[PDB]
């Protein structure tokens, strides 16, 4: 947003995050031993899918894994959810020991209330494409249109690139799995439990296939993902 | 238990819960109407199931009844799920505003580890027998110890309740609920209740006049109902 | 704060 | 809240 300061030719070039692909490109790149077994196609896309396309976190991965093994590689991926970004942080061409200290910065700089709206999108499913109303219920605000949780969302995605915006089928944002296992291990151990409950409140009132506006009172489709959650504010 | 230091013939009487039908006789006694429509008897053993027998509560209630109506006996009877003792609290013939600044002094006294027995016992049922074990989910620290500590609650202020067959039991009241809900930390009522959902699906991966089986301890959904209230109540 | 006083 | 910012 910072570009909004000027007033010019201004031209973008937007990096994204690394396709599930080229991060196979990169790995054969630094000397990876590419999977065999199936359940070793899938160690490496646990890894891929974790460190949510990311260069320097993949990067402090290759270079942390030791042995070089697949399997020293799928007790980093362990190591990732139950301990944080942690398990991994290393010494790398990055000027930082791990993605945590990066995304420190950015939140820091970030708006009282994204600051807010960020420390709640915790309690969510990660890598799962969800509505603006199921963020209202865990997403902060001073009526009867919660759109205003739909702007917040929004600067929050633009700035530190956290969210994810994704205009049809239905108005939609997510959250990625780095951009959360950040969220984990770093915000205060209540409020991911009071936005577990403030969440399973709104609740009940009267694959690539989004959650049809029949089905939202049961979030419990992802109960995976929450049963971790409770486990984790619960030690 | 100030009775151990007497070495000697000591006789001891105690004071329980007055009963369902002795408050009536209270209430009767200082010109208390008595009901008609079930829904009015049914409000008047909400006020005795809530003031779990007691004199003081039931003399607080009184003073506090005004116009006299079953109608404004069911007002408070509202205003005391969702403002505790605080309540009704009123000028009484008791030295204390309301039985909370009585029973506060009751909690003080108390060995620091049944201090916490007793902080967490507000995510239980009131007035409900349950086992050992489905205690030992949120009590501090085989697990009998919790029994110990339960006896001693009990013993220190009568803020428990034993039942020692069908199986060993216990059981909490509801004035000795109202006192804690406003009282403990409202995180911890939040993380009693979660403690619970916890070990009781831990429960879950080893596989009326009626005591609650161990083929169905998995699920306090049971008392889901009072559940979802004391959780509406932590969470806001 | 795990009560009141206490 | 934040523990630190992170």
């Amino acid at each position: 947003e910072i570009s909004n300061a000027a007033s010019q030719t201004c031209e973008f070039i937007e990096v994204t995050s690394l396709e599930i692909d080229e991060c196979y490109d990169f790995l054969e790149a630094y000397g990876m031993p590419m999977p065999v077994g199936e359940k070793e196609e899938d160690v490496l896309n646990k890894t891929i899918e974790l460190s949510s396309g990311n260069p320097a976190t993949l990067m402090m991965f290759f270079k942390s894994c030791e042995p070089k093994t697949f399997e020293k590689m799928a007790q980093l991926n362990n190591k990732l959810e139950s301990r944080g970004l942690v398990g991994v942080e290393c010494i790398t061409p990055y000027s930082y020991k791990s993605l945590a200290m990066a995304l420190q910065r950015c939140v820091e700089v970030l708006s009282d209330e994204d600051r807010s709206a960020l420390a709640f999108a915790v309690v969510m499913p990660p890598g799962v494409d969800i509505p603006v109303k199921l963020w209202s219920c865990v997403i902060p605000v001073d009526e009867q249109l919660d759109d205003e949780v739909a702007d917040r969302l929004k600067r929050l995605s633009k700035r530190g690139a956290l969210l994810s915006g994704k205009r049809m089928p239905v108005l939609t944002f997510k959250i990625d799995h780095i951009i959360h296992m950040f969220l984990k291990h770093v915000v205060d151990a209540q409020t991911i439990a009071n936005g577990i409950s403030i969440l399973e409140q709104r609740l009940l009132e009267i694959e690539t296939v989004i959650r049809p506006e029949d089905f939202p009172k049961f979030m419990q489709l992802h109960q995976k993902f929450y049963d971790s959650l409770k486990n984790f504010a619960c030690c | 238990e100030i009775s151990n230091a007497a070495s000697q013939t000591c006789e001891f009487i105690e004071v329980t819960s007055l009963e369902i039908d002795e408050c009536y006789d209270f209430l009767e006694a200082y010109g208390m109407p008595m009901p008609v429509g079930e829904k009015e008897e049914d409000v008047l053993n909400k006020t005795i199931e809530l003031s779990s027998g007691n004199p003081a509560t039931l003399m607080m209630f009184f003073k506090s009844c005004e116009p006299k109506t079953f109608e404004k006996m069911a007002q408070l009877n509202n205003k005391l799920e969702s403002r505790g003792l605080v309540g009704v609290e009123c000028i009484t013939p008791y030295s204390y505003k309301s039985l909370a600044m009585a029973l506060q002094r009751c909690v003080e006294v108390l060995s620091d580890e049944d201090r916490s027995a007793l902080a967490f016992a507000v995510v239980m049922p009131p007035g409900v027998d349950i086992p050992v074990k489905l205690w030992s989910c949120v009590i501090p620290v085989l697990d009998d110890e919790v029994a110990d500590r339960l006896k001693r609650l009990s013993k220190r202020g009568a803020l428990l309740s034993g039942k020692r067959m069908p199986v060993l039991t216990f059981k909490i009241d509801h004035i000795i609920h109202m006192f804690l809900k406003h009282v403990v930390d409202a995180q911890t009522i939040a993380n009693g209740i979660s403690i619970l959902e916890q070990r009781l699906l831990e429960i879950g991966n080893n596989n009326e006049t009626v005591i609650r089986p161990e083929d169905f301890p998995k699920f306090m959904q049971l008392h889901q109902k009072f559940y979802d209230s004391l959780k509406n109540f932590a969470c806001c | 704060p795990m009560f009141n006083f206490m």
